[PDB]
């Protein structure tokens, strides 16, 4: 019933939360996330979040075209066939990013773990 | 120290940080990521921007990092 959900997952303690997708229920409290960047493995479930969309208004870390990460703010999304764009605010400019250039600290995702953590 | 966050995207498409000294050189990074993600460095290519890392320099000869707001992208090739 987590199976085929997208969520936004962190594979290291004090790494990032990066968009994927729930793969299998493997137990031992793991579930294996297939990343929308290919890595796939095994993920603890507290390391899972199970908000898709990210919401409005959740301070995020977004790739810039200049090939940097910040930190900005989401503002909107669109899904153009397939594909979600989130618009995301940084000091007070908007921008469309691709789903899998938006990741969460470690910050950022524990600000979201009480509402949308898996367990 | 003065570390600071940079992200680096694997040839599977993987990406993952490091804690890199502005001092480091590129050989180093190639060490950190061995030491992450057991590419041998003869495997690595390192670029930001599409601009290719050498040996020899540091991150800070090539003007990559900026603020601790501010994380690049290294990509291997």
């Amino acid at each position: 019933s987590f199976v085929g959900l997208r969520v936004v997952a962190k594979w290291s303690s004090n790494g990032y939360f990066y968009s994927g997708k729930i793969t299998r229920d493997v137990g031992a409290g793991k579930y294996k996330l297939l990343f929308d960047d290919g890595y796939e493995c095994d993920v603890l479930g507290k390391d899972i979040l199970l908000c898709d969309p990210i919401p409005l208004d959740t301070e995020v870390t977004a790739l810039s075209e200049d090939e940097y990460f910040s930190a900005g703010v989401v503002k909107g999304h669109r899904k153009e066939s397939g594909e979600l764009y989130y618009s995301i605010e940084k000091e007070g400019q908007r921008k469309w990013y691709k789903r899998m250039a938006v990741i969460l600290s470690l910050e950022q995702g524990n600000r979201l773990r009480e509402q949308y953590g898996l367990g | 120290p003065g570390s600071m966050l940079i992200f680096v995207k694997t040839l599977t498409g993987k990406v993952i940080h490091l804690e890199v000294e502005p001092s480091d050189t590129i050989e180093n990074v190639k060490a950190k990521i061995q030491d992450k993600e057991g590419i041998p460095p003869d495997q690595q290519r390192l670029a930001f921007a599409g601009k290719s890392l050498e040996d020899g320099r540091t991150l800070s000869d090539y003007n990559i990092l900026k603020d601790s707001k501010h994380h690049p992208l290294l990509r291997l090739r």
